[PDB]
DNA sequence: ATCGGATGTATATATCTGACACGTGCCTGGAGACTAGGGAGTAATCCCCTTGGCGGTTAAAACGCGGGGGACAGCGCGTACGTGCGTTTAAGCGGTGCTAGAGCTGTCTACGACCAATTGAGCGGCCTCGGCACCGGGATTCTCGA
DNA sequence: TCGAGAATCCCGGTGCCGAGGCCGCTCAATTGGTCGTAGACAGCTCTAGCACCGCTTAAACGCACGTACGCGCTGTCCCCCGCGTTTTAACCGCCAAGGGGATTACTCCCTAGTCTCCAGGCACGTGTCAGATATATACATCCGAT
């Protein structure tokens, strides 16, 4: 699933059309978060750097879905 | 697979309320000195130069701004001096060293 | 208007020092600081009053304070600079 | 009443092309105005001082460039001089 | 009758008027501005040369060298503020040792 | 300044945003090292000797 | 050869009043010349800005007086303004 | 070309400078630190000196160019 | 036989150097250093003779002054030696960094 | 503390040059005289905004206290810094040579100040509504004692 | 180590005031044209920055020893913080007045500007004595033994 929830009655779908932001995996420890700005009066999803990130580092990010190939030191076995 | 999202008595030990006031003041941007005492202090200091001035209401305010942006900055420097001497308190011998190194006393 | 420097009370100095980033104030700072502030205020208002009585008027404007500040190295943006 | 001047409308025309939807406050507008005045005075004063040492009697488009390259820090200098020379070329050939 | 002698001065009021005109300071130089400015400059150079000579005398010499100007300025308390940022060449430092260091 | 005012969920540039935009840069900080921006506050910063362990 | 003007002779004439038998070297005379140039430029610049503020164009003996009051420290200001007003008085007559 | 000439600022030279300034016991790691500081100062001054020279279409760094470079930084110098 | 107590030649050198006005750094290696630092901004640079010395003079009045402050910082920490964490404070307070 | 001496510094005489001080031409920047013109000084006046006073209220200051964290003093260990001595090395000084490039002068012209007619950009005054401050009620984090 | 309670963030609902657009109306920016001159430029002169060579000798380097100071640890005690209660005056809103800050209207006098006239200040030599060494010696400071 590449679906994303803008708000209660609208979602972004990037399965066939979208940006490279569809290539960011869920990790039990994230270094990037996702906020919802409103530009031009419309809501959009931006990804901010939670903690400092060095070069050639994978961009982790927490999906909050509500199996897990986490690979983190501290980690839970579910994406859910 | 599911749609991801962004949403779905007491006594603090000494040194913690300070670390909270620091964070709540370093993010605010208002003036930290009462306005009438500073009014009166400016008017009282300007007696030694000319007797009866009128101090247009934007002058006073102006001064206040600078008078904060000086002191605050000063304290930053003094802080380092304290941390340099392997302590946490800031003492009057820190302010004097900051003002000496910085050029205000020589 | 006598002895007004006591109007820069202790909590105001505490708040300034908190914004400055210090954690544990001493007890003697609250007089050294008033002395420093009085010196600064004299140095600035002297030039402000000079600028305002050179122009043959009796009202300290805000441009006078802005000039008296800019002249000592410390400019100030926002008050008609 | 006497009409005084500022850079309000020009700062606004620049804001409405860098961020086409944001809007500036009033105190922030006065701050940007005094900033423009201060940088103007810095650059023109250094340009004058420089067009004096050399005994020239004029303050040309090269005194200004050297002033910009002295006052502005490392990387702001290159972009500033590029924008300046681009504007001067686009202006002279018109 | 030069305009300096008419004021009772030693500095060239004419040359100071010329500099003020040709320095791009204002549109129209006044009349009694160069007199005032030459008088001020003369007073200041006298005030510094007096202490320079004094310092050069105590060191049993009759020639003023940059060491003596350095001494004269830095020993004073209001010239040291005027010349607060200058570095007089061949000037040296004012002898002083922190009390903690000497035994 | 606009980037700051947007990353702070406002839509009006305000003196605090100019202070942030300047003091967070590295070269705009040297061009304005002496100025004080009225109503700009200060930048959040706490030393490391002070943070608890 | 090449003509360059300096304040050497006036500094010498003043030395011969403050100490009638001492003599400045070459480096010290160069230093005194640079000092006079520096102070002249400070006072002239401050008077220029001070005339620009009140929207005038004449830089008269009032602007120089106010600039001396601004630049020079506490005591030097008083004696300098006194010497200046004395000289302009003894010149306007 | 020249290279690695900063090492010419020897240990006794820095020692004598400290002694003039009033120091009495110099650490061991100082020499490198003051070499770096001196290099930074010299770079900052010679940059403006060379700019002032270039502007006048010359190839010799005059003494007045160094004086102006120093004055432009709030460090005037009497004697040149 | 005989040996001055460790640290008593320090004050003798202090008084000997604070009293003179000579140039402390050797002139020729400093000329080489200043002549090669400017190789990053141009190449056919000539460096008129009285310029270098000028620089050198300024470049002493800096370091000396800096040490006058470094000592204070050292003395602030109830110390005598001036360790390299003093120069950094003395340069950060005056805004040079 | 007391000497004894050993090293360093200050005192005074001799002498030796080179840089300061003085006299000379001579070139142009300063002084005198006069005129025209616009910038500044002076009187009228008007209305803005500063000062002064007053009542309420409530936010912030003042005061006192308990105690835990921090400043400061005191010791041992050990290392890294100073002092002295014998080496190396390149700085400094003098003397030669030379060529790049600063510096100054005459000729010419392209460029900026100055002035006149004008006209549209922007500046002041009028609405006006949307962004923001304020309030209230959830969740959500953090610190601390157990 | 985990509960709890205090603080912090985030989501709606609401009112209000200042940020932004609109209209007339100047007045300063635009265009065209003239005219004096600032500077570009080709060229020549000369000085001074660059490079090299040989000696010597003072300053830099390496090394050894030993000891003074950095520093890490421990131990008192004291004073600054967090918190609760009482007190004050800052702040807000409002009214009234009058000083003086701007603005306008005349007028006159102070200064730019030009021409005439010449003396003062700057480059250039020349003279000598003030200061820098140099040597010999006396006095001060410092370190070991007691
Ligand atoms: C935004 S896509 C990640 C892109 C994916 N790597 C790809 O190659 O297209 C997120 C999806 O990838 C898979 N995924 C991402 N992170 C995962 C994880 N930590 N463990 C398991 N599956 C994961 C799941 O199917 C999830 O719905
Ligand atoms: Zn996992």
């Amino acid at each position: 699933s590449y679906l994303f929830r803008v708000d209660e009655n609208t979602v972004i779908d990037a399965t066939k059309k979208g940006g490279i932001a569809r290539f960011i995996n869920h990790c039990c420890d994230p270094n990037c978060t996702a906020k919802i700005i409103k530009v031009g009066g419309r809501r959009r999803i931006v990804i901010y750097a939670l903690r400092d990130i060095a070069a050639s580092e994978e961009l982790t990010y927490d999906y909050k879905f509500e199996p897990c190939l986490c690979g983190a030191p501290n980690c839970k076995g579910f994406l859910n | 697979a599911r749609t991801l999202q962004t949403a779905r008595p007491h006594r603090y030990r000494p040194g913690t309320v300070a670390l909270r006031e620091i964070r709540r003041y370093q993010k605010s941007t208002e003036l930290l000195i009462r306005k009438l005492p500073f009014q009166r202090l400016v008017r009282e200091i300007a007696q030694d130069f000319k007797t009866d001035l009128r101090f247009q209401s934007s002058a006073v305010l102006a001064l206040q701004e600078a008078s904060e942006a000086y002191l605050v900055a000063l304290f930053e420097d003094t802080n380092l001096c304290a941390i340099h001497a392997k302590r946490v308190t800031i003492l009057p011998k820190d302010i004097q060293l900051a003002r000496r190194i910085r050029g205000e006393r020589a | 208007l006598r002895d007004n420097i006591q109007g820069i009370t202790k909590p105001a100095i505490r708040r300034l020092a908190r914004r400055g980033g210090v954690k544990r104030i001493s007890g003697l700072i609250y007089e050294e600081t008033r002395g420093v502030l009085k010196v600064f205020l004299e140095n600035v208002i002297r030039d402000a009053v000079t600028y305002t009585e050179h122009a043959k008027r009796k009202t300290v404007t805000a441009m006078d304070v802005v000039y008296a500040l800019k002249r000592q190295g410390r400019t100030l943006y926002g008050f008609g600079g | 009443k006497t009409r005084k001047e500022s850079y309000a409308i020009y700062v606004y025309k620049v804001l409405k092309q860098v961020h086409p939807d944001t809007g500036i406050s009033s105190k922030a507008m006065s701050i940007m105005n005094s900033f423009v005045n201060d940088v103007f005075e810095r650059i023109a004063g250094e340009a004058s001082r420089l067009a004096h040492y050399n005994k020239r009697s004029t303050i040309t488009s090269r005194e200004i460039q050297t002033a910009v390259r002295l006052l502005l820090p490392g990387e702001l200098a290159k972009h500033a001089v590029s924008e300046g020379t681009k504007a001067v070329t686009c202006y002279t050939s018109a | 009758k030069t305009r300096s002698s008419r004021a009772g001065l030693q500095f060239p009021v004419g040359r100071v008027h010329r500099l003020l005109r040709k320095g791009n300071y204002a549109e129209r130089v006044g009349a009694g501005a160069p007199v005032y400015l030459a008088a001020v400059l003369e007073y200041l150079t006298a005030e510094i040369l007096e202490l320079a000579g004094n310092a050069a005398r105590d060191n049993k010499k009759t020639r003023i060298i940059p060491r003596h100007l350095q001494l004269a300025v830095r020993n004073d308390e209001e010239l040291n503020k005027l010349l607060g940022r200058v570095t007089i060449a061949q000037g040296g430092v004012l002898p002083n040792i922190q009390s903690v260091l000497l035994p | 300044a606009g980037n700051a005012a947007r990353d702070n969920k406002k839509t009006r540039i305000i003196p605090r945003h100019l202070q942030l935009a300047v003091r967070n840069d590295e070269e705009l900080n040297k061009l304005l090292g002496r100025v004080t921006i009225a109503q700009g506050g200060v930048l959040p910063n706490i030393q490391s000797v002070l943070l608890p362990k």
